């Protein structure tokens, strides 16, 4: 785990997540996909404590998929984010809390608008034009404060994202082995293979 | 007709199990009486020991619930003792929780509430007993409060219970019509006990030896029962007048 | 009707027929007695010898509770054992909390409330035993008899089982002829006689006599079984009286 | 009639019909015999089959090294009760380093059976047991009935036609009680006892079941060719 | 790792002549890192306003909880909850979590629709009601707010004047606190009109 | 605290100081540490004020319920109920209690129950922080079968010394006399006992 | 042992009747008459004190009960059932309202809680319904004065005026002729006494009649002074003497 | 806390 | 906090200051520390503010139900017993330090309760951070057979000692007098010796001083 | 034991019917009629009060029509006490959903859960079923205006127009006759009142024996308003259609 980023542009939400899985002094994997599709137009990336992350992600995925089958309907990104927040808000006062931070990128088909939600392990939710978890934010937020515009295209968003990854690869102590980038828009979720 | 077996309503809105519990009340064939003085409350009850092999000292239907509260029961002894043990426990708990002695009327209400539950809940049968509680309450003074299997309870100027209760009741009514007051205008409890026995003799039309009666007396800060010789002393005083 | 089919149901008389039916089981059982004496109590019971194959002296029916109380019963023997097991639990918790061994009147009410509780619900059956019990405490000797309804009183003498009326009549004579009191050793002898006299009501099978006693002077206030010379002496006294 | 719907109901004459019906299941069961001397105690049991293709239902169960029983009636109920006895014998060993007295074993079974005769929902046990054992007071034989009644005896028998063996043992009492220090003769007496309960069938090699416990003999069961000696 | 100062934020309430004002900053951070400048801390249920400072997850949770409870109240009672009644509901709810409390500093503000009386109140994290004629303060710059309010406040201010006083109290308090600021919102509340104003403040 | 109970010819007398402490501050200078659990069974309380009050209240309740069913409890029985509470809750209690009562059969009896919840029947008992300073004095001066006046003087002189040396003890000396005659309360003020 | 009655004792019959509720209502019919009348500035509730014996002190048995300082209750049917309902009703006013909101519940909501308790006795395992109908009179700031009837089923209805029990049919007809929307509290008390005389047979005085009002605040009955907002209970039980004064100008 |  | 209780001829009086603090800061300059348990039973509370209010209300609620159940006026010893057993159960974690006082059919009463559940009896008591300043005054001026007006004077003087000498206490003096046979009289702000002086200047701003980015009407209606 | 007195409320008949459910429906058929009619621009709820007395307080009364949330209401037919138990559960369920998802609960989800509770009482627990039938009227942004009904079996279905309680057979025939899809709210109001007026067991339909409610988008722009009619408003609407 470690680096997860999110950028909401005019017509889409872009999530970038690091590929490294490190344990001790060994990088065990350099192609890890730190994300789960919750519904056709909703994607969740995650970072935090080992084991907890995937266990939480898949648990949420199962619940949203269950809802989709029951109602024959897709929950809005706002509705999914609120469900996720409540689960984390419950968790923080449990015997053993989920130590998982998430970003939720979704496209609301009723509003025809992209939406990005940042939720930490405490259950602290905010809707943002761009988001980050962990030490990543200490570089990317100021960078995006400068270069981000609300009317950008998906391509402009990807170039803006390249600028963030380059900065992280320059100034971050750890080798996070690049990122997997995924786009969420009106047509659903797709992965950029060459980043 | 299973509506007569458990405590549910019959078509005419009655509870037959409660009514039959009232009939169990007279199974012992014993009559009790309670009156109030100025300073005291006296309760008397018949004592019938038919078997010669019985230890007469252990045959009793009067109970010391607390230091201040006494209780006489009309009904079978197993149910009587069940009620007595519960009353003792309730009175003790009340004192511990609330820091003062449980009043006679409050205990009566509590036991009446318990009885009410048995008339509404199916798995519990009513107790076939009528409970007469007596004391000298520190706020209300001399007190008589009586409970039945229906869960009914009320305070009394005086009262009687048993097979020949009506004869005793009217006898007492006619006295209070005459005296024009709510109690026995007497200083000592000894003479209030004498009044109680005298009017029971008149109403029932029987004479009593020392072993035919049972007497409980409530005064300020204690309730106590009388011995055979205490009653004999009392019987002699009535005869010499 | 149908009032007698379920326990805890009042009949139109105000009676619990199920308890009265349990009394019939007690009346069917063998004879047991209790005699109160000067400084203690004596218990005796009739043991029907069904067959030669029964080992003599080895099917003991009288039971001790704590170290100072004896219990005997007539009717359904297993029901009696259940009651004694409860008695032993009640006595143990009393001694645990209050240190002193449970007084007999206190113990009597513990059994009484427990048996009475088995007349309150239709999900339990009343006890099919009448229990004669007692012992010695700080206030002297006490004898009690407890019935299926939960009713109990103190007794000068007590009897239950198939030969209860014969035994009661014999007990009443002792109370009349000994107003000052009966001694412990005398009460043992009398207990034997009364069981032998009460055996006339169960005389197909011959029987085995079993006696126990608690006495302040003779047994030091503890429950003991009468055995050996004292038992044979009591048997001989009884044998002489029937002839 | 109207009073046999459950165990919690007394009849007007003070009978428990469900307990009596449980007693009836024992009478239908195959005969088993118990007898003892002063040194040994012996169980003999006639086993029953479904047909010629089936096995013969095992009647005898070991409870400890010094105790065991034979059954007549519902076999699963015997399994429950024997398992309870195994645990009680075992509790006595682990906690007190003490072999459970055969008399206490009887008291424990009585109280377990009794509880099933006084509560709603449950049913009585439908099996009778003959418990033998050797403890600190010598050899013992007990008879368990699911009414709760347990009885110590020199000898006895339960099951169908058990009256024949029970009469025989009543006659032979003075003889077999003094068969001390001789296992084979005490068994012979038990095998002759159970023979008084046979009709049209005789004791074969896969039909007879014998068990013995004593002074210098752990509770052991004999089946198959090991009982050919006694036919 | 002090729950009440991880996210930062402040709320202040004031009374005037036939009116009340309640204001809050917009910052949500994670210790030094500023994360959001749109995080409003004032909510309303009918005409009753509630501001909440402290741990942001509990701020959100409690808003959702009081929306829940006031909605059921209105359905059963067939009327809107009043500030005095809502104040009691907040106190009960917080004390229910006595030994595992929400790490918050709530502030009630509103006008009783029957009597017309302006009402404000404050609470600690476990429910203790703090009623005041003048002002209530809460958050990571509460010391600063106490100082500003105590000096700037005077009774019976007109709605337009009260706006200036409460705004200057919040702004100057926020600028002396690292974890507060990043924007501000002020609610001016009259008997049957409510005006909401976003303030221009320094963004550091 | 300084507390004691002393058996004598006619029965038993309980004694105590009147100081409650909250650090070096005296929260109550007129405390009553001699407490009724039954008509003629009383106790001296030392240790935690809250713990000893809660225990005494529970014991009083138990003996009141005992009396309703079985009549007057023995002093031994009362001590057994104290023990049961003190022993089973030893991890959560700070209570040093002396139990003292008068039977007509057994006369005066004293049972002391220290921190662990053990029971010790003694002719006399001393307890509380101030008791340490009078072990020597009490051992040398106690005699069995003393008179009422002698026993009162013994307790007065003993607690006077305990109070003199123990900062955690002081105020008035309260005493409760338990005999066949009844229950008598005695009080002794500083001006008397200080100059002994 | 243990409550094995985990099943309903009230069930639907083929015709759709709930037998035990119907039979409970029959028990209410046998009960002594009680009534309630709502005025513009108050509410009155009244009933006959049927004495079980002349030796009994009827003052110790209260048929009209205070639930909150502004809410009172009276009944017809089984007294013991009523007594425990009053206990439960007083407690639920605190547990489910006062301990949450710091104020007493409005009449309609307390009535709603009592109704719930009575509904559960109609459906839960091993219990019979309550054999009583209640009349609950009360006041609260936002609803003013109100009067409610609660039946064994758990159903409740608001009334301008009504009667329940023995002679309720005749009493309701009497109230229809006399009731208008301009009645002052004293006029409602007068009509209550007139209506009750029809159903009462024996003695008709302040010792055989029980009557309480929900009216103005009573500062003298509060027990303390110093808090301006606390002005005292609106519930007041009329004394034996106060009833007799109104029976002369009858 | 209060001690004795 | 400074709180006191003083017994007199025909009843009892309690008093308290009106400062509540959070660390060194004064949150309320006029809070009410005098609580009503029942009409004629009042209590003064120091320690954790939410605990004193909550425990006072809970026992007050149960006392009301008890009063209705028993058809009797509540007794001070009942409130005392219920409070102490509640507090003892929580082993001091509920930080309520109370002075309980009132009149009932038994007479007039004055008690104190500590957080761990111990109770004391007395003719004069004081609790809170200013209890030593108050107790110094009480020990100096208290006597047997005080009149009503003397007891009020003594009580308020004891509170004033706390107000002036204890930093934890300040502002005003509240009093409640509970006399036998009469209604309890709650005297809110009986003394107000700490009135703020006139400010030197008005800090009313010229309208328009505050820079504004956005305005909008808020919808409160349905 | 207690077996003797068990009615066995959750068993099948030999024909495969649930006795208690059937008998609960028989009970409901004697309750006051309630009608729901769904129009393109709103929903009407109309219900007849059970034989009224002149001394009944009519304005401060609620018997038939209850509010579940701001977007959903129900008309009741059966035992009112039973209905209030279910209504409070439904009210809580709506708030749980709003708390979880920050969106108002879709109508069907609320109806399904309430119907599932009813189902449970017919399959397990040995308790009598709820003697209640609901007409649900509500709006959400997925399906818009919706009418549902549920009954003691826990079975629910959707409708354009439906009646519950007494005389449903006659009422349904009349609704089936005059209902058409392009209908407006004001027309539906008239149809509802006309149908009750003809199916009523009373002599004449008056304002004091009716409860009435509408759910329109007749607020200001893209939002829904619930109007529970006051007595005087029912009096006026009864005159406006010429019934009185
Ligand atoms: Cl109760
Ligand atoms: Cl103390
Ligand atoms: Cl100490
Ligand atoms: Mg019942
Ligand atoms: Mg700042
Ligand atoms: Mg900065
Ligand atoms: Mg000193």
């Amino acid at each position: 785990m470690d680096i997860i980023l999110g950028i909401r542009v005019q017509d889409s939400v872009i999530l970038a997540s690091s590929k490294a899985v490190t344990r001790g002094i060994s990088v065990l994997k350099d192609s890890d996909d730190k994300t789960r599709q919750l519904s056709p137009h909703t994607l969740m990336s995650f970072a935090g404590e080992a084991g907890d992350t995937v266990q939480f992600a898949e648990y949420i995925q199962a619940n949203i998929q269950l809802y989709s089958i029951r109602e024959d309907y897709e929950l809005s990104p706002q509705a999914v984010s609120s469900f996720v927040r409540q689960e984390l808000a419950k968790s923080i006062r449990s015997r053993r809390p989920y130590q998982v931070n998430v970003l939720i990128g979704g496209y609301d088909k009723k509003k025809n608008k992209p939406e990005l939600y940042q939720i930490d392990y405490l259950g602290t939710k905010v809707e943002l034009p761009y988001g980050a978890h962990g030490y990543s934010g200490f570089y990317t937020f100021s960078l995006l404060d400068h270069h981000y515009r609300p009317d950008m295209t998906t391509e402009e968003g990807l170039d803006l994202l390249k600028l963030c990854v380059q900065e992280l690869e320059k100034r971050m102590p750890m080798d996070f082995k690049g990122v997997i980038v995924k786009i969420v828009d009106k047509d659903g979720i797709r992965q950029v293979d060459d980043f | 007709g299973y509506d007569r077996h458990i405590t549910i309503f019959s078509p005419e809105g009655r509870l037959y199990q409660v009514e039959y519990a009232f009939k169990a009340t007279n199974q012992t064939n014993i009559n009790s009486l309670a009156v109030r003085g100025k300073d005291c409350t006296v309760v008397i009850s018949q004592k019938k020991v038919p078997d010669k092999l019985l230890d007469p000292t252990t045959v009793s239907y009067i109970f010391c619930i607390s230091r201040t509260i006494g209780m006489v029961v009309n009904g079978p002894i197993p149910d009587a003792r069940n009620a007595a043990l519960r009353a003792k426990a309730e009175a003790a708990e009340f004192r511990y929780k609330y820091g003062y002695d449980m009043p006679c009327d409050v205990l009566a209400k509590r036991m009446a509430n318990l009885s009410q539950i048995y008339t509404q809940r199916a798995y519990m049968r009513p107790l076939g007993v009528i409970l007469t509680f007596v004391s000298v309450d520190e706020e209300l003074g001399p007190s008589i409060y009586k409970t039945d299997p229906a869960g009914y309870y009320v305070g009394y100027k005086a009262t009687a219970t048993g097979p020949k209760q009506q004869e005793i009741t009217t006898n007492l009514e006619n006295h209070f019509k005459k005296s024009k007051i709510d109690h026995i205008n007497e200083e000592s409890w000894e003479k209030v006990v004498e009044f109680a026995i005298t009017h029971m003799i008149d109403a029932l039309g029987t004479e009593f030896s020392k072993n035919d009666l049972e007497v409980g007396v409530a005064t300020k800060d204690k309730f106590f029962t009388l011995s055979a010789e205490n009653i004999e002393e009392r019987l002699v005083a009535i005869a010499e007048q | 009707t149908g009032y007698d089919l379920s326990n805890s149901v009042f009949s139109p008389d105000g009676r619990n027929f199920q308890v009265e039916y349990a009394v019939k089981a007690v009346e069917n059982g063998t004879t047991s007695i209790g005699i109160k004496c000067n400084d203690g109590v004596v218990f005796a019971v009739e043991k029907l010898i069904t067959s030669k194959l029964l080992v003599p002296q080895k099917n003991v029916k009288i039971q001790v509770v704590d170290r100072h109380i004896g219990c005997v019963y007539s009717g359904l023997i297993p029901d009696g054992r259940h009651l004694v097991n409860r008695g032993r639990e009640e006595a143990a918790s009393f001694k645990k909390l209050y240190k002193t061994p449970i007084p007999i009147p206190a113990f009597a009410d513990r059994l009484g409330q427990y048996v009475q509780a088995h007349t309150l619900y239709n999900s339990v059956r009343p006890f099919g035993v009448s229990t004669i019990f007692g012992g010695v405490d700080k206030n002297g000797a006490h004898l009690y008899m407890l019935e299926p309804s939960g009713s109990y009183w103190g007794y000068k003498g007590a009897a239950t089982g198939k030969g209860r009326q014969s035994a009661k009549a014999e007990l009443e004579k002792l109370v009349d002829h000994h107003p000052e009191g009966l001694s412990a050793r005398e009460a043992v002898k009398q207990a034997a006689k009364i069981i032998y006299l009460a055996h006339e009501d169960n005389k197909e099978k011959d029987f085995e006599l079993e006696i126990s006693w608690c006495s302040l002077s003779e047994t030091n206030g503890l429950h003991k079984f009468v055995k050996g010379d004292l038992l044979q002496e009591a048997i001989d006294f009884a044998q002489k009286e029937i002839n | 009639n109207n009073y046999d719907g459950d165990t919690v109901t007394f009849s007007p004459t003070g009978r428990l019909f469900q307990v009596e019906y449980a007693l009836e299941a024992i009478k239908q069961g195959s005969v088993t015999v118990g007898l003892r001397s002063n040194t040994h105690a012996v169980l003999v049991a006639l086993k029953r089959n479904a047909d010629e293709l089936s096995s013969y239902q095992k009647k005898i169960i070991k409870c400890d090294e010094h105790m065991g029983l034979s059954l007549a009636g519902l076999a699963p109920d015997a399994r429950v009760l024997s398992n309870y006895l195994r645990q009680q014998c075992n509790y006595s060993s682990l906690v007190f380093n003490r072999k459970l007295a055969v008399e206490r074993a009887g008291h424990l079974l009585c109280d377990k059976a009794q509880k099933n005769t006084q509560s709603y929902g449950g049913r009585p046990y439908g099996v009778g047991l003959l418990i033998i054992g050797y403890d600190k007071s010598g050899a013992h034989l007990l008879e368990f009935q699911p009414s709760g009644n347990v009885t110590e005896l020199y000898g006895t028998a339960i099951g169908a036609r058990s009256q024949g063996a029970k009469t025989y043992l009543e006659r032979t009492l003075d003889t077999f009680i003094k068969i001390d220090g001789n296992p084979d003769e005490l068994i012979k007496a038990g095998v002759e006892a159970i023979s008084q309960s046979l009709r049209d069938e005789s004791l074969t090699v896969d039909n007879l079941s014998i068990a013995i416990v004593g002074k210098d003999t752990p509770f052991t069961i004999y089946d198959g060719e090991a009982v050919a000696k006694y036919i | 790792s002090d729950p009440s100062s991880i996210n930062g934020g402040i709320v202040v309430a004031m009374t005037g002549k036939d009116c009340v004002a309640i204001a809050c900053d917009l910052r949500l951070g994670s210790q030094s890192l500023g994360v959001s400048n749109k995080f409003e801390k004032i909510f309303h249920y009918g005409h009753v306003f509630l501001g909440i400072t402290g741990l942001a997850t509990d701020v959100t949770t409690l808003n959702e909880m009081f929306r829940y409870k006031t909605n059921l109240y209105k359905l059963k009672e067939e009327r809107a909850i009043e500030p005095e009644t809502f104040t009691q509901l907040v106190s009960s709810s917080l004390y229910e979590r006595r030994f595992g409390p929400y790490f918050v500093g709530p502030v009630v503000a509103g006008i009783n629709s029957k009597s017309g009386k302006p009402f404000i109140a404050g609470f600690d994290l476990i429910g203790c009601i703090d009623e005041a004629k003048d002002f209530i303060v809460s958050g990571t710059a509460s010391d600063q707010l106490f100082g500003m309010c105590e000096s700037l406040y005077e009774p019976n201010l007109e709605p337009e004047d009260l706006f200036e006083t409460i705004s200057q109290a919040l702004l100057n308090a926020a600028d002396r606190d690292a974890l507060s600021g990043w924007g501000a919102v002020v609610y001016i509340i009259k008997k049957d009109e409510v005006v909401k104003r976003y303030l221009k403040m320094r963004q550091d | 605290t300084s507390i004691m109970a002393v058996t004598f010819k006619d029965g038993v007398i309980l004694g105590a100081d009147s100081r409650t402490t909250t650090g070096a501050y005296i929260a109550n200078r007129v405390t009553d540490k001699l407490t009724r659990v039954h008509d003629k069974i009383w106790c001296c309380r030392s240790g935690s004020a809250a713990d000893t009050q809660a225990i005494a209240d529970i014991v009083q309740y138990h003996l009141e319920l005992y009396t309703s069913q079985y009549g007057t409890p023995s002093t031994e029985t009362a001590a057994s109920v104290f023990k049961e509470l003190c022993y089973e809750n030893k991890d959560n209690l700070t209570a040093g209690i002396i139990v003292a009562g008068y039977d007509d059969k057994n006369k005066g009896e004293v049972y002391t129950i220290p921190l662990g919840g053990s029971v010790h029947k003694l002719p006399y008992a001393i307890a509380g922080s101030g008791s340490t300073f009078i072990y020597g004095y009490c051992d040398k001066n106690f005699r069995e079968n003393m008179s009422k006046e002698e026993t009162v003087d013994f307790i007065k002189h003993s607690l006077s010394q305990a109070i003199k040396w123990d900062g955690s003890s002081g105020g008035v000396i309260r005493m409760v006399v338990l005999t066949a005659a009844g229950v008598e309360r005695l009080i002794f003020y500083p001006d008397e006992y200080e100059q002994l | 042992m243990t409550d094995r009655y985990s099943f309903s004792l009230t069930t639907f019959s083929p015709s759709g009747k709930l037998g035990q509720i119907d039979y409970a209502l029959t028990a209410v019919k046998q009960g002594v008459t009680s009534l309630g009348i709502k005025a513009t500035n108050g509410v009155v509730i009244a009933t006959e004190k049927k004495s079980s014996s002349p030796l009994a002190m009827s003052e110790t048995l209260s048929k009209v009960s205070l639930l909150t300082p502004d809410i009172g209750a009276v009944y017809s049917g089984m007294g013991p059932d009523y007594r425990v309902l009053v206990d439960k009703s007083r407690k639920v006013a605190h547990t489910s309202y006062k301990r949450i909101y710091g104020e007493y519940p409005p009449t309609k909501l307390l009535v709603s809680e009592v109704a719930k308790i009575m509904q559960e006795a109609t459906q839960s395992g091993g219990v019979r319904p309550f054999g009583v109908s209640l009349l609950i009179a009360g006041h609260d700031e936002f609803n003013g004065f109100s009067l409610y009837q609660v039946d064994p089923s758990g159903s409740y209805f608001p009334w301008k005026a009504t009667a329940i029990g023995k002679g309720s049919v005749a009493a309701k007809t009497f109230l229809e002729k006399r009731w208008n929307d301009e009645l002052e509290l004293e006029d409602a008390i007068h009509i209550a006494l007139l209506t009750l005389k029809e159903s009462v047979e024996g003695e008709f005085n302040g010792d055989t009649i029980e009557l309480a009002i929900i009216g103005d605040e009573n500062p003298d009955l509060l027990g303390y002074t110093g808090i301006p907002t606390d002005k005292g209970p609106r519930f007041r039980k009329l004394t034996s003497q106060e009833i007799n004064d109104r029976l002369e100008a009858l | 806390a209060p001690l004795x | 906090t400074t709180i006191v209780g003083v017994k007199f001829n025909n009843g009892v009086v309690i008093a308290a200051d009106t400062r509540s603090t959070q660390g060194p800061i004064v949150a309320d300059k006029n809070c009410a520390k005098l609580h009503r348990i029942s009409p004629k039973i009042w209590c003064a509370g120091a320690g954790t503010a939410a605990d004193t209010e909550a425990v006072t209300q809970l026992i007050g609620s149960n006392i009301e139900l008890h009063s209705l159940y028993t058809s009797r006026e509540p007794r001070v010893v009942s409130a005392l017993q219920m409070l102490k057993q509640h507090l003892f159960k929580y082993q001091g974690h509920i930080g309520a330090y109370l002075i309980v006082a009132g009149v009932d059919p038994t007479g007039s009463h004055l008690f104190s309760i500590h957080a761990h559940g111990s109770t004391d009896v007395g003719y004069y008591l004081s609790l809170g951070s200013g209890s030593l300043a108050a107790m110094a005054v009480l020990e100096s001026h208290w006597k047997q057979d005080l009149t009503k007006e003397e007891a009020i004077k003594l009580a308020s003087d004891a509170i004033q000692a706390g107000i002036w000498n204890d930093l934890g206490s300040g502002s005003n003096v509240d009093v409640c007098v509970m006399e036998i046979g009469k209604d309890a009289e709650y005297l809110r702000n009986y003394l107000t010796p700490n009135v703020r002086e006139e400010k030197q200047k008005s800090y009313k701003f010229p309208r328009g001083t505050t820079a504004v980015l956005k305005e909008s009407i808020v919808n409160i209606c349905d | 034991g207690s077996r003797r007195y068990d009615s066995r409320t959750t068993i099948f008949s030999p024909e495969g019917r649930l006795y208690q459910v059937e008998y609960a429906l028989e009970s409901i058929s004697h309750a006051g009629t309630a009608i729901g009619i769904m129009a393109s621009d709103g929903i009407v709820l109309a219900a007849e009060r059970k034989v009224t007395s002149t001394l009944l307080e009519q304005d401060t009364s609620t018997e038939k029509l209850y509010k579940l949330n701001d977007k959903i209401a129900v008309a009741v037919a059966g035992l009112t006490a039973d209905a209030e138990i279910l209504i409070n559960t439904a009210r809580i369920h709506a708030q749980n959903y709003l708390k979880t998802y920050n969106e108002d609960i879709p109508v069907e989800i609320l109806v399904r859960r309430l119907s599932d509770i009813k189902q449970g009482y017919t399959q397990h627990g040995g308790l009598r079923p709820f003697g209640v039938s609901f007409i649900y009227a509500g709006y959400d942004d997925r399906y818009g205006y919706q009418l549902y009904t549920s009954n003691p079996s826990g079975n629910y279905t959707g409708w354009k127009a439906i009646s519950v309680g007494a005389n449903t057979s006659a009422a349904q025939t009349l609704l089936q006759m005059d209902y058409k899809d392009d209908m407006k709210v004001d027309d539906a109001i008239e149809l509802a009142l006309k149908t009750l007026s003809k199916t009523t067991d009373s002599s004449a339909l008056t304002y004091d024996r009716l409860e009435f409610a509408t759910i329109r988008k007749g607020a200001n722009d893209g939002e829904v308003y619930q109007k529970i009619f006051k007595p005087q408003e029912i009096k006026d609407i009864l005159v406006k259609t010429g019934i009185t």
